């Protein structure tokens, strides 16, 4: 009884953010699918978008173009279709 | 391995899959969550070498 | 100590010398002893208190 939890494996947007920490990727990837995780909505897509994950963190490293990567490994993992 | 703390569980399916057979001694999991208590951490003389 | 030196019988050789030897410890020890009612509290983590 340290914490509480729901459905699992079907854990929700934390599942597809485990099958993104379930995958092989670097720092920087995984940091990356996270952000696109954790910006997902309750519609199941993704609620902000790469610019603003990238404005929050103002991190040149972090580009559009390795974010859209990052996502597109996580745009069908843990169903078919998250962070839409 | 053989209980609840699925935090490393993730760990050990990516090693296995890997092929990577491979485990961190860590801490208890939960004695690091005994630190969290420690009295609050008012315990901490842990003098870890 | 002096107390212990000096005054010496089957009841007097007890209950001084625990006390000395608990003495020196918390010497050994050197913490301020007025953390027996302390100044903060431990909080549980919300991932510590369950629902």
């Amino acid at each position: 009884l340290p914490v509480y939890q729901g459905e699992t494996t079907q854990t929700l947007q934390d599942y597809l953010m485990w099958q993104v920490e379930l995958t092989p990727f670097t720092d920087t990837d995984r940091a990356i699918a996270t952000s696109i995780v954790d910006a997902v909505d309750d519609t199941g897509y993704l609620t902000i978008q790469i610019e603003d994950i990238v404005d929050s963190i103002g991190d040149d490293e972090i580009g559009l173009e390795e974010v859209e990567a990052v996502l597109k490994r996580i745009q069908r993992f843990d169903p078919v279709g998250v962070a839409a | 391995v053989k209980s609840d703390d699925v935090n490393g569980r993730t760990k050990m399916y990516k090693n296995i899959v890997d092929g990577n057979h491979q485990m961190e001694p860590g801490m208890p999991e939960s004695f690091n969550v005994l630190l969290k208590e420690i009295r609050s951490l008012g315990i901490n003389i842990e003098l870890e070498d | 100590r002096e107390e212990l030196n000096e005054t010496n019988s089957e009841t007097k050789r007890k209950k001084l010398t625990k006390r000395i030897k608990l003495l020196e410890a918390f010497v050994q020890s050197g913490n301020k002893p007025e953390w027996m009612i302390l100044t903060v509290l431990p909080v549980l983590p919300p991932d510590l208190r369950p629902l």
